[PDB]
């Protein structure tokens, strides 16, 4: 979808929160609690 | 094997890098999309070719 500023990637695989296109959905976890952005 | 139904060509391939099947190969090449923007295409419309 484009260029994503803030949180991270990591790869991890959980269940689609907050998504953010083409396959890639955002949460709130732990993994320092802040933002990420996984597949 | 599945009975003696043919499950070829009607499964995935991992012969092709995407898993479509060569049913569904042709089922994506006979509809012609519009190349939209699902792809990043600002790079290609700056390049200009
Ligand atoms: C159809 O499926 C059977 C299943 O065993 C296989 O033996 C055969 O080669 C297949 N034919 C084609 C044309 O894919």
């Amino acid at each position: 979808a484009g260029c994503l500023i803030g949180a991270e990637y990591v790869n991890n695989s959980y269940e689609c929160d907050i998504p953010i296109g083409a396959g890639i959905c955002a949460s709130y976890q732990t993994q320092s609690q802040s933002i990420i952005a996984y597949t | 094997y599945f009975g003696g139904f043919n499950f070829s060509q009607i499964l995935p391939d991992p012969s092709k890098p995407s898993k479509r099947s060569f049913i569904e190969d042709l089922l994506f090449n006979k509809v012609t999309l519009a190349d939209a923007g699902f792809i990043k295409q600002y790079g290609d419309c700056l390049g200009d070719i």
